[PDB]
C-alpha cells in the first residue's frame, strides 16, 4: 500500500485535517492554566458510567518524562500511539546529548509526529490534541504548549481543548489574567475547578487534576482532595 | 486501474469518525453474550454460546474461552478466525515476556498490546479492523484481580461488572442493581447464570449452552487455580441456583 | 505496479461481511458430502461428479489423504480445494513434523489451516476459499474427532454434520438416525441410506467414493518387522467394497 | 492569422470599423484589422501563466 | 470524463486524450524558436517576468560545453529532464571518453517519458525541449515532444504562436543554410524570427536570451548588455 | 466548496487545462496566509511577518514565523505552517552540507533552488527520485540572503517548484493590496531605515488589529552583521516614529 | 607529537605541537593540531590525523545543527557524547580517534571531555594524550596549582609541551598556544620551539644537560 | 592471491610565491626496473587556475583525477556558472579520500593555485584523508632529496646573518618567479643523479592570474 | 467500464481495450515485408511533414542483434521501448548460448513482452506492430506481431493506413512468382506498392526507406539499401504510377 488517504482539497486544506479537528471537538475537555512556579492540568473524565473501576485504568493525563505532562482530547485509541512515540524520544536525548529533554524540544517532536501523518501516503492523520506542560531542568518557568491535529504547535499562556472549549475560554478571559497569574499552587487549582464545574457539573467526581512543580514532582490529587476545594468554590459562589 | 478500485476505508467521515469500527461494533451483538463479574473472592467468566444443536458436539468446545497463560484467560465474542490469530499473538507475547524478565506478565501490560496491535489495522494500511472483544479475567499480585473489556477500536477500560455481546444495554442494568463490592465467589456464579437467564436469546438457558469457567482463591499458598468447567459440573451449580 | 493490499473484505453497514456472505451460498452449490461419527470409527461419503460421462473418475478425489490419519473431504468449489489441500499437508510437515518429528493432532491440524482461511479473509489481493471442508481424523489422546471448517475461518467440532447443497434434509434425517453409540459397520449403512436420499444417481461404488477414519491396518504399513509403529488408521474404500455394502441396505 | 475560422475572420473585418468609429474616421485602416485580431478572437488571451 | 482522465487507458478512437493534454504544455507556452545553419547553432528563447518587481526566469540551461536545452512549458518537468541529460552527458565523457551523441541521446529522453506514460500513477512530462549542440557531425537541433518524438530539423519552434513562427522559417529556410562562418547573421535572423511571433511584448535588453554553439565555440548563454548588440 | 472539478483524482493527472490541477490549489492556500512582507534593497533585506495573535490568553510574542537557515540566509513562512516544519530543517541541512564539502556560504538561489527539489517530489513513483510525498506542500517561503558575490537577493519560493526573484514582493492574504503599494513605492535608491518604515507602512494596511510589537516582528539580513531577528523593544522605537511623521500631515 | 589541555581558573589553555611524522621521516613541521569545532569549541588532533580531523568537521557539522534547533549554543557534554557514539561503531573496523573537547559555557562552565577509539569517554580536569604524553605528565603535574592566574598559566603550555619535546622524537615542529574563554578562544600563535628553548634555558636556568 | 597496489614512482613538488604558484612533476613513469614511457603528464590543469597532481600509485592517481574534474562540472552546473576557489576545491579532494579507507587511495595528492589575496597556494593531502596548507611541500619517492634543500633555500631554516654568530636571524626573502623556475631545475638536477625514479623528463607547470604557462626541460636519459 | 480495461473479460470474449489498440496502429504509415527467397526485404514509409526537415536522417527501422531488422508502426515513441526491450532479450540469449538468436527464438520474446501487457491493472497493451526478420543459419523467417500478441509466419506481411491496397498487391506478387522471386529483384517491388500505398495518404508527401537482409547480397547482415541502388527502386516505382 503507498496509496493516499490524504487528497488535496481545492479549499486550500486537506479535508482529513478538517475531519480530524471535529474529532478533537468531540473529545472530553482538557484545561491548561499555568502559575507562576507550577502548572495545572484539570480534565473532566466520564465517570458517569457505573461499576467503573478507576483504580487499574490510567488517567487522561500521562506522564512522558520525570518533568513533563501530557493531556489529550480527541480519540482515545489513537493517543497511545503519541504517548508509546515520544516516551521513546526522552530517553533518546538522555543518550546522545545527555540531560533531560527540555518542553520545546519535546512539543515540536510531537509536532513533527503529528505531522508526518498527515504528509506521508498510507497514512490518515491522527485525530487528537495534546495539551503538553512541564518544567525545563535547571529551570523553573513554567512552560505550556498545546500542539494540534494540523501538526502546529504553539505556546499557551493559558488554553483548553476538547467539548465546548469555548464556553471555558471566554470565562478563562475574564478570570485568568495576562499579566498575574494566581501565586499560591492552592489558587490556581481552585482557578480551574472553577472553570471545570462550568461545563463538567454534575458533582465533583467527574473532575481530576493533576499538579506539577519543578525538581520533578508529579502528583496526582485524589477525589478527596478534589471534594474539599470544589466545596470551598461552592460556599463562596 | 488499481487506484480506482481502492476502497478507502480508513479515512474518517465528516464526524471524524470510522464507519468500520461502528460497522464492527454492531455485528458482535450478533455475537452471543459474555459477561465478567469481580468477586472479591475470584472473577466468574460466563459466556453464553451462539451456537447450539443437539447434532453439535459442544463438549470439547472452548469456543469462547482461552487460556492466553495459566493466570490470564480471556472471553472472546465476534468473528472467530480474526480472534484466533490474536490469541497466538497473545501467547507469543506473554512467553517473551517471561523469556526476558522471567516473571509473569501483569494484567496492565498484556491488556495495552493487544490493543495496541488494533490500533494499527484502523489507524492505516488500508485494511478492516479485527471485530473481537476480550473480556480478561486475570490475577496479578501488583493490583489483585483485574477485570477488562477491549473493543475493536483498540481501547480498554477496567469494570467491576461488564457484559458484551448481545444486550449490552439491558445487562448493564441488572448488574447496577444486584452488585455489591465484596461477595463469594458462589454468589457470583449465581448472579453469572441469572443475568444470563433474562438476558438469553432463546427462552431457555442450559448447561450446554453455557461455557463457564473461573479463577478461584481456593488454591492454597497464594495461588489461583485457573479451573475451565466440565459441562456435568455445569450442570450441578445450575440446579443448585435453581434455574433448571 | 501493484497497489491490491487494501482489504477486499470490509463490514458491511448493516454488519457481517459481505464477501463471507457471498462464499456460504456457494458451498450449498455444490455436491453434498456428509460425516458420521462412530465410537470405534469415522466415516465421510460424498458423490463423484465430472461434465461427462465419458470423462474418467478415479483419476479425481474428493476424499483426500492428510496424514494416514487424518483425511479431508469437501462442498464447494473443485479448484478451491485442490490448492488447500496441499497447504494443508505443507503446513502440517513444515510446523510439526520437523519441530516434533510426527503427525499432528486433529484439533492442532484444524486450527492450522483456519490460518490460512483467515488471511483470505483479512488483506487485498484474496477472497475467501469457497469450499466448507470437513476434517474428520484420529488422533490418541481423544480418540475419534470430527470437525468442520468453514468460509470464515471458525471451526466447529461436531457428532454428526453434512454440508453441500442437500445440507438442510440431510441434517434432518441423520438427527434420528444418530445414536448414542453407533458401530462402524452400523454407520457405514447409515450415511450411504442418507447419501441415497440426497442422490438420484446411479448408486454403485464408483460414484460414491467412502473413506473412514475406521482402524489400524498393520496391511497398508507398506514394511513389517516394526510392532512398535501401526499402519494408517484412514483407508480409502475403492470400488468392491462399497459393491457389498450396497445389497445389504 | 493562423487557424481562424470563418466566423472569427468575419468578425475581424466588423471590428475593424467599430475602432475606425471610435478614432472617428469614415475609411478603414489597415492598422484596425489587425488590432481586431486581438479585441475578438474566440479565446481571451493565453490566461494566467505561473509557470507555462 | 469517458477515458479522459487515466493515463493507463483506452480510447474507441486510438488516441489517448492524456497526450493531447501534455500537449496544451506547447501551446501555453512561451515561444522559443531554434534555427540551425551548418556551422553553428542558435537558440532564441523568449523569457518571461512574473511582473515589474520581478526579473525573468532564464528558459536556456547549459547541459555541457557544447549542448544546451531551452524548456517550453512546465518549470518542474524541464528540471527533471535537465539533470538526465547532464547525467548521461558525463557517463559518456567519463566511460568512453567522449562527447555525447545528440542524435542517441533523443532516444534516451523518449524512453524516459515512455516508461511514465506505461505504468498507472506516473504522468506525462509537460515540457518540450529543443536541444541544439556541435559534434563531430557538425551542427544539430533536436525537438522534443511529450508523446516523446524526436526529430531533426533544420529549423523549427514550438510555443504559442508556434505557427507564426514556422511560416516565416518556410520563407527564410534557404537564407540560413547558407550563411556559415558568420554567426552573427543567424542570431539576427532569430531576433527577427521570434518578433513575428509576438504579441506586442517587446524585446528587452533582459527579455531575450541568445545563446550559440560553433565549431569553434562553445555553448555560450548571451544576456545583459551582450544581448544589446543583436538587439 | 463543490466548485466544479472535471479531473483530480490522480494527484497528477490532465486536464485540459495544460497544467495540474493539485499545484494550482497549493497557490490558493497562499492566500490564506498570515501575510509576510519584505522589501529587499541594495543595502539589506527586511522581513516583517505579523505574528498573528488569536485570543488574549495566547502568548504571541513566543510564536513567530521568522526562522533562521544559517547566519547569511533568513527565511519566512507563510501558509500552512505545518508543511514548513519539515522543509526547514532540510534546508538547515543542505547549507551545513555545503558548508562541510566546500566550507563556503552558500549561494541564495542555489538554496532557494534546493527547496524547489524538494518542493516537486509529490506522486505514487516516477523519476529519478524516489517520491515520498503523496500530496503536494502548500506552503511557499520568501528565502532573503546576502552572499559577497551577487549581493543581497531575495526570491519568492513556490510550492511549484519555481523561483522567481523579486526587488520586494508580500505574500499572504492581503497580498493583492500590498503589491499594488510597492509597484508605486519601490525604488532602487532607498535606504535602510525607509525601507524598514515601508515594511511597517504596508503592514499597516494588512493589519487586522492595530499595529504594536504584540503582534507584529521585524527581522533583518544584513552584510556585517548577518541575520538579526528585532527584538520588541527595538521595533516600538520605529512603530512610533511612524506614529510622528504620519502626524505632520 | 602530544596534545595536552588543562583548566585553570581563566577557563582552559590548550596548547600543541605541529610536528606530524611519517616514518622515521619528518613530513610537515607546520600542522595545525587545533580544530575549530565552532568559534566556542577547540578539539585537538592527536592519534591518526585523517581520521581525528574529520570527524571532528562533521562534528561541527551537527554542532550548527544542534544550535539552529534549540536556538541554543551546543553544550559541551552533548558534542562529546555525539562524536563518542560515532566512534564506537567503528571500534574495530580498524580506526583510531584521540581527542579532548575542550569547551567553556556560560550554564556549565569549564568542561574538558577525553573521547577514545573505543568509545570510552572520560571527563577530567586534565588529560594528555600522544607519544609523549608520558614526558608531558610529569612536568605539568608538579607545577599545578588550581588557583592561578592567566600570565602564569599561559606560561605552562609552553614549559609542559617543551619538555614533551626535547626528549620526544616526533615532538618539535612549532608550538601553538590558545586561551579558550566563555566568550570564544582567542589565537596566541606560533612559537619555534627551538627558539623558545634558549629563552626559557637563560630565564630559568634549565637544561644544565645540553652543553654550552 | 592478488595485491592491487604497486609503485609507479614520480616525484611532485608544490611552491607558494607572492603572485605565482609553481606545480612540478616529473613525466618518467616506471614500474620496477623496466622504463614503461618517457612521456607522461602527471600534472593536469583542471579549469580555474587549479593545476593538480596525484603521485604514487598511478591508477588511483589517475582515479581521483577523474572524480575530482566531475566536481568541477557538477559544481559550475547547480550554482549557474560559479568560479570554484582553493578553499573549496580542497574540501571536496578530501572527501572522496577518506570514503575509501577500507580500499584506500594510496597516494599522495597536492594542488597549487592562487588564492583570492593574489598569492601563491599550495595545499597538500596525506594518503587517507585529512590535509594542511604548506607553503613548500614535496611529495613522491624522491620527495626526502627536495624538501630539506628547499626549506634552506626558501624560508632559510637555520641560517643566521654573517659575522654575528647566531645573535641575529636571517630574514626572510621575497619570492621572484623567475627565482623559482632556477630552484626546481637545480632540485630536480640532484635527484635524478642519486635517486633512479626520476629521470627522462621535468614538467613546470607556473601558474598565475595571467593564465597557465606549461614549460618544459629535459633531464637525463638514465 | 467492462468495456474500459485489460484485466476487464466481458461476456462476448472481447476484452475492448486490447482491440482498441489495433485502431492506434491503423493511425501508422504503411509498412510491408516482402518475404523473398534469400532474405526479407522491409520498407517504410516516411512522412515528410514540412519543408523545415533536414532530409534522410529518420530511421524506423531499427537494428536488432546484427541480424534482425525490426520496422513498426502505431504510436512511434511506444514503439522504440518495444524495440529496446528486444535489443535486451537478444543481448542475453547472444551471451548465455554464444550464438546470434534464432528469428523463431526472437518471436518468442518479443511475444511474451507485450502478453504481458494485458495481464495487470496497471499496465497498457502496446500499440504497435511490429514486422521482423532477417537470415539465420536455419533460414530467412519473417514474423508479423499484433498488438494483440498474435503473430505467424508469412511470406508477405504488411500494416498501416495503406494495408488495404499494400495487401491486394501481395497476393498479386504471389501469383506473379508462386516459385519466389529474388531480393535484388524484390527491391524494385517494395518501391512500387510502398508507392501505391500512398494514394490512401495523398494529402501530403513522403520518403522511401528500404533495407534488406539478404543472405546473398549483405552476407546475412541488416544493411540499408542506399546510394544509386536505392534512387533505382524510386525511380522504377514512380513511372509505374504516372
Amino acid at each position: 500500500y503507498d496509496r493516499a488517504l490524504s487528497i488535496f482539497s481545492p479549499d486550500g486544506h486537506i479535508f482529513q485535517v478538517e475531519y480530524a479537528l471535529e474529532a478533537v471537538k468531540r473529545g472530553t475537555c482538557a484545561v491548561g492554566v499555568k502559575g507562576k512556579n507550577c502548572v495545572v492540568l484539570g480534565c473532566e473524565r466520564r465517570s458517569t458510567l457505573k461499576l467503573q473501576d478507576t483504580r487499574i485504568t490510567p488517567s487522561k493525563v500521562s506522564k512522558i518524562d520525570s518533568h513533563v505532562v501530557l493531556s489529550f482530547s480527541g480519540l482515545n485509541a489513537d493517543s497511545r500511539i503519541l504517548i508509546e512515540k515520544a516516551r521513546v524520544e526522552a530517553q533518546s536525548h538522555r543518550l546522545t546529548l545527555e540531560d533531560p529533554v527540555t518542553v520545546e524540544y519535546l512539543t515540536r517532536y510531537v509536532a513533527g509526529v503529528q505531522q508526518r501523518y498527515t504528509q506521508s501516503g498510507g497514512v490518515r492523520p491522527f485525530g487528537v490534541s495534546t495539551l503538553i506542560a512541564g518544567f525545563d531542568p535547571r529551570d523553573d518557568e513554567p512552560k505550556l504548549y498545546q500542539t494540534e491535529p494540523s501538526g502546529i504547535y504553539s505556546s499557551w499562556s493559558a488554553q483548553t481543548i476538547g467539548r465546548n472549549s469555548k464556553t471555558v475560554r471566554e470565562f478563562l478571559e475574564k478570570n485568568y489574567d495576562r499579566k498575574e497569574p494566581p501565586a499560591t499552587v492552592e489558587e490556581c487549582v481552585k482557578l480551574t475547578v472553577r472553570s471545570l464545574l462550568e461545563v463538567v457539573q454534575t458533582g465533583a467526581k467527574n473532575i481530576e487534576i493533576t499538579v506539577v512543580k519543578p525538581d520533578s514532582d508529579i502528583v496526582a490529587l485524589s477525589s478527596e482532595e478534589i471534594n474539599q476545594y470544589v466545596t470551598q468554590i461552592e460556599q463562596e459562589k | 486501474g488499481s487506484r480506482r478500485y481502492d476502497s478507502r476505508t480508513t479515512i474518517f467521515s465528516p464526524e471524524g469518525r470510522l464507519y468500520q469500527v461502528e460497522y464492527a461494533l454492531e455485528s458482535i451483538s450478533h455475537a452471543g453474550t459474555a459477561i465478567g463479574i469481580m468477586a472479591s473472592d475470584g472473577i466468574v467468566l460466563a459466556a453464553e454460546r451462539k451456537v447450539t444443536s443437539t447434532l453439535l458436539e459442544q463438549d470439547t468446545s472452548t469456543e469462547k474461552l482461552y487460556k492466553l497463560n495459566d493466570k490470564i484467560a480471556v472471553a472472546v465474542a465476534g468473528l472467530t478466525a480474526d480472534a484466533e490469530i490474536l490469541i497466538n499473538t497473545a501467547r507469543i507475547h506473554a512467553q517473551n515476556y517471561l523469556k526476558t524478565y522471567n516473571e509473569d506478565i501483569p494484567v496492565e501490560i498484556l491488556v495495552r498490546r493487544l490493543s495496541d496491535i488494533k490500533q494499527g489495522y484502523t489507524q492505516h494500511g488500508g485494511l478492516r479492523p479485527f471485530g473481537v472483544s476480550f473480556i480478561y479475567a486475570g490475577y496479578d499480585d501488583r493490583y489483585g484481580y483485574q477485570l477488562y473489556t477491549s473493543n475493536p477500536s483498540g481501547n480498554y477500560t477496567g469494570w467491576k461488572a461488564i457484559s458484551v455481546g448481545a444486550n449490552t444495554s439491558a445487562a448493564q442494568t441488572l448488574l447496577q442493581m444486584d452488585y455489591k463490592d465484596d461477595m463469594k465467589v458462589d454468589d457470583a456464579i449465581e448472579l453469572a447464570l441469572k443475568t444470563l437467564s433474562k438476558t438469553t436469546d432463546s427462552s431457555a438457558l442450559t448447561y450446554d449452552r453455557l461455557e463457564f469457567a473461573t479463577i478461584r482463591k481456593g488454591a492454597n499458598d497464594g495461588e489461583v487455580y485457573q479451573k475451565i468447567f466440565k459441562p456435568q459440573e455445569i450442570k450441578d451449580i445450575l440446579v443448585k441456583t435453581g434455574i433448571t | 505496479t501493484d497497489r491490491y493490499s487494501f482489504s477486499l473484505t470490509t463490514f458491511s453497514p448493516s454488519g457481517k461481511l459481505g464477501q463471507i456472505d457471498y462464499a456460504l451460498t456457494a458451498v450449498k452449490q455444490g455436491v453434498t458430502s456428509l460425516g458420521i461419527k462412530a465410537t470405534n470409527g469415522v466415516v465421510i461419503a460424498t458423490e463423484k461428479k465430472s461434465s461427462s460421462p465419458l470423462a474418467m473418475s478415479e483419476t479425481l478425489s474428493k476424499v483426500s489423504l492428510l496424514t494416514p490419519d487424518i483425511g479431508a473431504v469437501y462442498s464447494g468449489m473443485g479448484p478451491d480445494y485442490r490448492v488447500l489441500v496441499d497447504k494443508s499437508r505443507k503446513v502440517a510437515h513444515t510446523s510439526y513434523k520437523r519441530i516434533y518429528g510426527e503427525y499432528p493432532p486433529t484439533k492442532l491440524l484444524v486450527s492450522e489451516v483456519a490460518k490460512i482461511m483467515q488471511e483470505a479473509t483479512q488483506s487485498g489481493g484474496v477472497r475467501p476459499f469457497g469450499v466448507s471442508l470437513l476434517i474428520a481424523g484420529h488422533d490418541e489422546f481423544n480418540g475419534f474427532s470430527l470437525y468442520q471448517v468453514d468460509p470464515s475461518g471458525s471451526y466447529f467440532p461436531w457428532k454428526a454434520t453434512a454440508i453441500g447443497k442437500g445440507s438442510v434434509a440431510a441434517k434432518t434425517f441423520l438427527e434420528k438416525r444418530w445414536n448414542d453409540e453407533l458401530e462402524l459397520e452400523d454407520a457405514i449403512h447409515i450415511a450411504l441410506l442418507t447419501l441415497k436420499e440426497s442422490v438420484e444417481g446411479e448408486f454403485n461404488g464408483d460414484t460414491i467414493e467412502l473413506a473412514i477414519i475406521g482402524d489400524e491396518n498393520p496391511d497398508l504399513l507398506g514394511y513389517t518387522g516394526i510392532p512398535t509403529d501401526k499402519g494408517p488408521r484412514f483407508r480409502k474404500l475403492t470400488s468392491q467394497e462399497i459393491n457389498d455394502r450396497l445389497e445389504a441396505l | 492569422t493562423d487557424e481562424f475560422n470563418g466566423a472569427q475572420l468575419k468578425a475581424v473585418t466588423v471590428e475593424a470599423g467599430m475602432i475606425a468609429l471610435r478614432n472617428g474616421q469614415s475609411s478603414v485602416k489597415h492598422e484596425d484589422f489587425v488590432e481586431g485580431i486581438s479585441e475578438v478572437q474566440a479565446r481571451k488571451s493565453k490566461s494566467v501563466s505561473f509557470y507555462a | 470524463n469517458n477515458y479522459d482522465g487515466d493515463t493507463v487507458t483506452f480510447s474507441p478512437t486510438g488516441r489517448l486524450f492524456q497526450v493531447e493534454y501534455a500537449l496544451e504544455a506547447i501551446k501555453q507556452g512561451s515561444v522559443t524558436v531554434g534555427l540551425r545553419s551548418n556551422t553553428h547553432a542558435v537558440l532564441v528563447a523568449l523569457k518571461r517576468n512574473a511582473d515589474e518587481l520581478s526579473s525573468y526566469q532564464k528558459k536556456i540551461i547549459k547541459c555541457d560545453e557544447h549542448m544546451g536545452l531551452s524548456l517550453a512549458g512546465l518549470a518542474p518537468d524541464a528540471r527533471v529532464l535537465s539533470n538526465y541529460l547532464r547525467q548521461q552527458c558525463n557517463y559518456s565523457s567519463l566511460v568512453f571518453n567522449r562527447k555525447l551523441a545528440v542524435e542517441r541521446a533523443g532516444h534516451l529522453l523518449c524512453d524516459k517519458a515512455q516508461k511514465n506514460t506505461q505504468s498507472y500513477g506516473g504522468r506525462p512530462y509537460g515540457v518540450g525541449l529543443l536541444i541544439i549542440g556541435y559534434d563531430k557531425s557538425g551542427a544539430h537541433l533536436l525537438e522534443f515532444q511529450p508523446s516523446g518524438n524526436v526529430t531533426e530539423l533544420y529549423g523549427t519552434a514550438i510555443g504559442a504562436r508556434s505557427q507564426g513562427a514556422k511560416t516565416y522559417l518556410e520563407r527564410t529556410l534557404d537564407t540560413f543554410i547558407k550563411i556559415d562562418g558568420n554567426p552573427d547573421e543567424l542570431i539576427k535572423a532569430g531576433v527577427e524570427a521570434i518578433s513575428q511571433s509576438l504579441r506586442d511584448e517587446s524585446l528587452t535588453v533582459d527579455n531575450l536570451s541568445i545563446a550559440i554553439v560553433g565549431k569553434d565555440t562553445p555553448f555560450t548563454i548571451y544576456d545583459g548588455e551582450a544581448v544589446a548588440k543583436y538587439i | 466548496f463543490l466548485t466544479r472539478s472535471e479531473y483530480d483524482r490522480g494527484v497528477s493527472t490532465f486536464s485540459p487545462e495544460g497544467r495540474l490541477f493539485q499545484v494550482e490549489y497549493s497557490l490558493e492556500a497562499i492566500k490564506l496566509g498570515s501575510t509576510a512582507i519584505g522589501i529587499a534593497t541594495k543595502e539589506g533585506v527586511v522581513l516583517g511577518v505579523e505574528k498573528r495573535a488569536t485570543s488574549p490568553l495566547l502568548e504571541s510574542d513566543s510564536i513567530e514565523k521568522i526562522v533562521e537557515i544559517d547566519r547569511h540566509i533568513g527565511c519566512a513562512m507563510s501558509g500552512l505552517t505545518a508543511d514548513a516544519r519539515s522543509m526547514i530543517e532540510h534546508a538547515r541541512t543542505a547549507a551545513v552540507t555545503h558548508n562541510l564539502y566546500y566550507d563556503e556560504d552558500i549561494n541564495v538561489e542555489s538554496l532557494t533552488q534546493s527547496v524547489c527539489d524538494l518542493a516537486l517530489r509529490f506522486g505514487e513513483g516516477a523519476s529519478g527520485e524516489e517520491r515520498l510525498m503523496s500530496r503536494p506542500f502548500g506552503v511557499a517561503l520568501l528565502i532573503a540572503g546576502h552572499d559577497a558575490d551577487d549581493g543581497y537577493q531575495l526570491f519568492h519560493a513556490e510550492p511549484s517548484g519555481t523561483f522567481y526573484r523579486y526587488n520586494a514582493k508580500a505574500i499572504g492574504s492581503g497580498s493583492e493590496g500590498a503589491q499594488a503599494e510597492l509597484l508605486n513605492e519601490w525604488h532602487s535608491s532607498l535606504t535602510l531605515k525607509e525601507a524598514e518604515l515601508l515594511v511597517l507602512k504596508i503592514l499597516k494596511q494588512v493589519m487586522e488589529e492595530k499595529l504594536d510589537e504584540n503582534n507584529a516582528q521585524l527581522s533583518c539580513i544584513t552584510k556585517q552583521d548577518g541575520f538579526k531577528i528585532y527584538d520588541n523593544e527595538k521595533t516600538a522605537e520605529l512603530i512610533k516614529e511612524l506614529k510622528e511623521k504620519e502626524a505632520a500631515e | 607529537t602530544t596534545t595536552l589541555a588543562f583548566r585553570f581558573q581563566g577557563g582552559i589553555i590548550v596548547a600543541v605541537d605541529s610536528r606530524a611524522t611519517a616514518g622515521n621521516w619528518v613530513a610537515s613541521q607546520t600542522v595545525k593540531k587545533v580544530i575549530e569545532i565552532n568559534p566556542f569549541l577547540l578539539g585537538t588532533m592527536a592519534g591518526g590525523a585523517a581520521d581525528c580531523q574529520f570527524w571532528e568537521t562533521w562534528l561541527g557539522s551537527q554542532c550548527r545543527l544542534h544550535e539552529l534547533r534549540e536556538k541554543e549554543r551546543i553544550s559541551v557534554a552533548a558534542a562529546s557524547k555525539i562524536l563518542s557514539n560515532l566512534v564506537y561503531q567503528y571500534k574495530g573496523a580498524g580506526l583510531s580517534m584521540g581527542t579532548m573537547i575542550c569547551g567553556y559555557t556560560r550554564k556549565e562552565g569549564p568542561t574538558i571531555y577525553y573521547v577514545d577509539s573505543d568509545g570510552t569517554r572520560l571527563k577530567g580536569d586534565i588529560f594528555c594524550v600522544g607519544s609523549g604524553q608520558t614526558f608531558a605528565y610529569g612536568v605539568l603535574d608538579s607545577n599545578y596549582k588550581w588557583d592561578l592566574s592567566v600570565e602564569d598559566a599561559l606560561y605552562l603550555g609552553k614549559r609542559s609541551i617543551l619538555a614533551a619535546a626535547h626528549r620526544d622524537a616526533y615532538s618539535g615542529g612549532s608550538v601553538n598556544l590558545y586561551h579558550v574563554t566563555e566568550d570564544g578562544w582567542i589565537y596566541h600563535g606560533n612559537h619555534d620551539v627551538g627558539e623558545l628553548f634558549w629563552k626559557v634555558k637563560e630565564e630559568e636556568g634549565s637544561f644544565n644537560n645540553v652543553i654550552g | 592471491q592478488f595485491n592491487p597496489y604497486g609503485d609507479n614512482g614520480g616525484t611532485i613538488l608544490g611552491i607558494a610565491g607572492e603572485d605565482f604558484a609553481v606545480l612540478a612533476g616529473d613525466t618518467r613513469n616506471i614500474t620496477d626496473y623496466s622504463i614503461n614511457s618517457r612521456y607522461e603528464p602527471k600534472v593536469f590543469d583542471c579549469g580555474d587556475n587549479i593545476v593538480m597532481s596525484a603521485n604514487g600509485f598511478a591508477a588511483d592517481g589517475d582515479a581521483l583525477v577523474k572524480r575530482f574534474k566531475n566536481s568541477v562540472k557538477w559544481y559550475h552546473f547547480d550554482h549557474n556558472d560559479k568560479k570554484l576557489s582553493i578553499n573549496s576545491a580542497a574540501r571536496n579532494i578530501q572527501h572522496l579520500l577518506y570514503g575509501k579507507r577500507f580500499f584506500p587511495y594510496y597516494v599522495h595528492t597536492i594542488i597549487a593555485g592562487l588564492d583570492e589575496d593574489g598569492k601563491g597556494a599550495v595545499y597538500s593531502f596525506d594518503p587517507v584523508g585529512s590535509y594542511e596548507r604548506e607553503q613548500c611541500r614535496a611529495g613522491g619517492a624522491a620527495a626526502s632529496l627536495i624538501m630539506p634543500f628547499l626549506d634552506n633555500q626558501v624560508n632559510f631554516k637555520n641560517q643566521y646573518e654573517p659575522g654575528t654568530n647566531g645573535k641575529v636571524k636571517k630574514p626572510l626573502k621575497y619570492l621572484s618567479v623567475e627565482e623559482v623556475i632556477k630552484l626546481v631545475r637545480d632540485s630536480f638536477t640532484s635527484a635524478t643523479e642519486r635517486h633512479i625514479q626520476v629521470g627522462d623528463g621535468l614538467e613546470i607547470l607556473i601558474v598565475t592570474k595571467d593564465g597557465v604557462r606549461k614549460e618544459f626541460y629535459e633531464l637525463k636519459r638514465d | 467500464g467492462y468495456d474500459l480495461s485489460n484485466s476487464v473479460f466481458s461476456p462476448d470474449g472481447r476484452n475492448f481495450q486490447v482491440e482498441y489498440a489495433v485502431k492506434a496502429v491503423e493511425n501508422g504509415t504503411t509498412s510491408i515485408g516482402i518475404k523473398c527467397n534469400d532474405g526479407v526485404v522491409f520498407a517504410v514509409e516516411k512522412l515528410i511533414t514540412s519543408k523545415l526537415l533536414v532530409p534522410q536522417k529518420n530511421v524506423k527501422i531499427q537494428v536488432v542483434d546484427r541480424h534482425i531488422g525490426c520496422v513498426y508502426s502505431g504510436l512511434i515513441p511506444d514503439g522504440r521501448h518495444l524495440v529496446n526491450r528486444g535489443r535486451e532479450e537478444a543481448a542475453s540469449f547472444k551471451k548465455l548460448y554464444k550464438t546470434p538468436i534464432p528469428i523463431p527464438a526472437f518471436a518468442d520474446r518479443l511475444g511474451q513482452y507485450v502478453q504481458a501487457h494485458t495481464l495487470y491493472n496497471s499496465v497498457r497493451p502496446f500499440g504497435v506492430s511490429t514486422i521482423f526478420g532477417g537470415v539465420d543459419k536455419n533460414g530467412a523467417h519473417l514474423y508479423m506481431l499484433e498488438p494483440s500478441g498474435s503473430y505467424w509466419g508469412y511470406k508477405g506481411a504488411a500494416t498501416g493506413k495503406g494495408r488495404q491496397s499494400a495487401k491486394a498487391e501481395l497476393e498479386k506478387l504471389v501469383d506473379h512468382h508462386p516459385e519466389g522471386l529474388s531480393a535484388r529483384e524484390a527491391v524494385k517491388q517494395a518501391a512500387k506498392i510502398i508507392y501505391l500505398a500512398h494514394e490512401d495518404n495523398k494529402e501530403k508527401d513522403f520518403e522511401l526507406e528500404i533495407s534488406w537482409c539478404s543472405l546473398s547480397e549483405t552476407n546475412g547482415l541488416h544493411k540499408f539499401v542506399k546510394g544509386d541502388l536505392l534512387q533505382e527502386a524510386i525511380d522504377f516505382a514512380q513511372k509505374e504510377i504516372n
